[PDB]
């Protein structure tokens, strides 16, 4: 069934699961023609395939060739995530294929589905929840190795970095969920949070700063702060 | 024109015949129906006076045997039984005529309804749907449920309808997942109607007598196999001339036969605005369209 508040510590129980998020596949800029008509000019995308409770995360670039000549792409970008999907489900040992799939957008079920229906004991789920997964290309690295793509391209991370080895993956996802929010809410400011101090650095293999334990507390408390502000300069309040 | 002859009447009881219907009373001297047309086949159904629950009926055709009606006390249904004995039967129907025991099937000339709504169906189909195989007649209620509910329980009481599922490994072929779902033309043309129905006409009365069930009986699993068989075509770019053009027809005398009142359950909103506004075929059902805008716009 649906995913939602109720249920949320099933995400980091030992049932294998991935969340799949559509929304930076198929992405364009909108502009003028000479003639003074609007055309749409495509950038390279990606699906983010994330375990909530590893922090694995596989991400599928999706190479602006892949639309050339086609019709109707926001749909066929739909079906092209569940292809690929699908195709990764497959790549994995059975013992590593998850038992779970739940798709952040509820246009992503059909697709989803009638692409695994050689795999019917693999549930493909909703979520009531608003997850922030979009804001995955405000992330300065992920967003780079998009952009730098000639092809198409699987890259492998763990969005987590080495919190797993210091956190439970409960808060590992609520700290994700919270930069990432964040940065939704208000990239300059979240941007600034995490790197206006210079001493604090992001390693080589990592996303995110490598903030100390006390330091986190704060840069989490900055963020809510953004967060809950953002919410008044909106709505005024 | 032959007759159905009644062993008696002793329980009040709305009988129908066809689109017809008639209300007898408890021991009331009722023996049968004659002048029912020859060439097509009919529907003798029941619904209690006592317990309008269980509508409960028979297809047959009498030019495959002599049918009568006679009540069982014991199982507290009308059942339909055949007379192996020919000059019995027609002796038995002879004498009940000379008395006017019988109501007339009645038929107006210029009206061609029940040939409308009946025109590709053939009891040797109903058969294979209704398994009872001693029996030339078959019997269905409107509780049967159909094979495809079953695996969603009684295997020899079911509607063995086709089952069609649009998220099925039969629907969809490896490696054109996003270009069957969306356009079912190979599920329709290749898998059902060449491979499954061999031609339109046996996929025509399947969907004509899945209506019928569904209008007499408020057999549910009948009207889910009705509009999944309509879905089916107008969900399909590529469909034979022909046979839109008698779709458009088939579907058209089913509307208008509808109880005006039933339409809230008998009609499913989502499959008539998809077929009628949204798919390939929505261009191609001008008096379906025309017959369901002015009877029902609600349901639109
Ligand atoms: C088989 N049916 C048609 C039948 O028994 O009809 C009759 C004939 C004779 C007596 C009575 N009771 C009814």
């Amino acid at each position: 069934g649906a995913m939602n508040s109720s249920n949320y510590a099933e995400l980091f129980n030992n049932d294998i699961k991935l969340f799949v998020d559509d929304t930076n596949v198929y992405r364009v800029t909108v502009h003028k023609t000479f003639e003074g008509n609007v055309a749409t000019k495509a950038i390279n995308g990606c699906i983010f395939t994330l375990n909530p409770k590893t922090g694995h995360l596989f991400l599928k670039i999706i190479h602006t060739s892949v639309w050339a000549g086609q019709k109707r792409l926001s749909q066929l970008a739909k079906w092209k995530t569940a292809e690929e999907v699908s195709a990764l489900v497959r790549s994995l040992p059975k013992e590593e294929q998850p038992k779970q799939i739940i798709v952040t957008r509820k246009a992503m079920l059909d697709p989803l589905e009638v692409h695994m229906l050689d795999f019917p004991n693999i549930a493909i789920r909703p979520t009531e929840l608003r997850l922030p997964f979009s804001a995955a290309m405000s992330i300065d690295k992920l967003s780079d190795v998009v952009m730098k793509a000639t092809e198409p391209q699987m890259v492998l991370f763990n969005i987590y970095d080495d919190w797993l080895d210091r956190i439970s993956s409960y808060t590992a996802f609520s700290r994700l969920t919270l930069l990432l929010r964040a940065l939704k809410t208000n990239e300059e400011s979240a941007k600034m949070i995490l790197l206006s101090d210079p001493t604090i650095t992001i390693k080589s293999y990592h996303l995110w700063p490598s903030f100390t334990d006390e330091q986190w507390i704060t840069i989490e408390s900055q963020m809510r702060d953004l967060i809950l502000t953002e919410y008044g300069r909106k709505y005024n309040v | 024109m032959n007759t159905v002859p009644f062993t008696s009447a002793p329980i009040e009881v709305t009988i129908g015949i066809d689109q017809y219907s008639f209300n007898v009373k408890e021991n009331q001297p009722f023996h049968g129906i004659k002048d029912i047309p020859i060439g097509h086949v009919h529907v003798i159904h029941f619904q209690h006076a006592d317990n309008s629950s269980m509508r409960y009926g028979y297809w047959f055709d009498c030019r495959m045997g002599n049918f009568y009606i006679q009540y069982d006390p014991k199982d507290g249904l009308y059942k339909m039984m055949e007379e192996r004995d020919g000059a019995k039967f027609e002796n038995i129907v002879h004498n009940f005529k000379e008395r006017q025991m019988m109501v007339s099937y009645p038929k107006i000339d210029e009206d061609d309804t029940w040939y409308n709504l009946t025109e590709f169906v053939q009891m040797d189909k109903i058969r294979k749907i209704v398994r009872k195989d001693e029996n030339q007649f078959s019997y269905v209620d409107s509780s049967m449920t159909t094979v495809q509910e079953n695996e969603l329980s009684d295997p020899a009481h079911s509607l063995n309808y086709t089952v069609i599922n649009f998220k099925s490994r039969e629907a969809i072929r490896p490696g054109h997942e996003m270009e069957d779902f969306l356009d079912k033309s190979y599920y329709l043309n290749t898998v059902m109607l060449q491979g499954i129905f061999k031609n339109s006409s046996n996929y025509f009365g399947e969907l004509q007598f899945a209506f019928l069930n569904a209008m007499f009986f408020g057999n549910y699993g009948s009207s889910l196999q009705w509009h999944a068989m309509i879905e089916l075509i107008c969900s399909s770019a590529t469909v034979p001339k022909h046979m839109l053009d008698k779709l458009d027809e088939i579907l058209y005398y089913q509307i208008k036969t509808l109880p005006e009142q039933y339409s809230d359950i008998l009609l499913n909103e989502r499959v008539w605005n998809i077929c009628l506004y949204s798919s390939f075929q929505k261009n191609s059902l001008h008096n379906t369209e025309k017959i369901m805008e002015n009877k029902y716009p609600e349901l639109l």
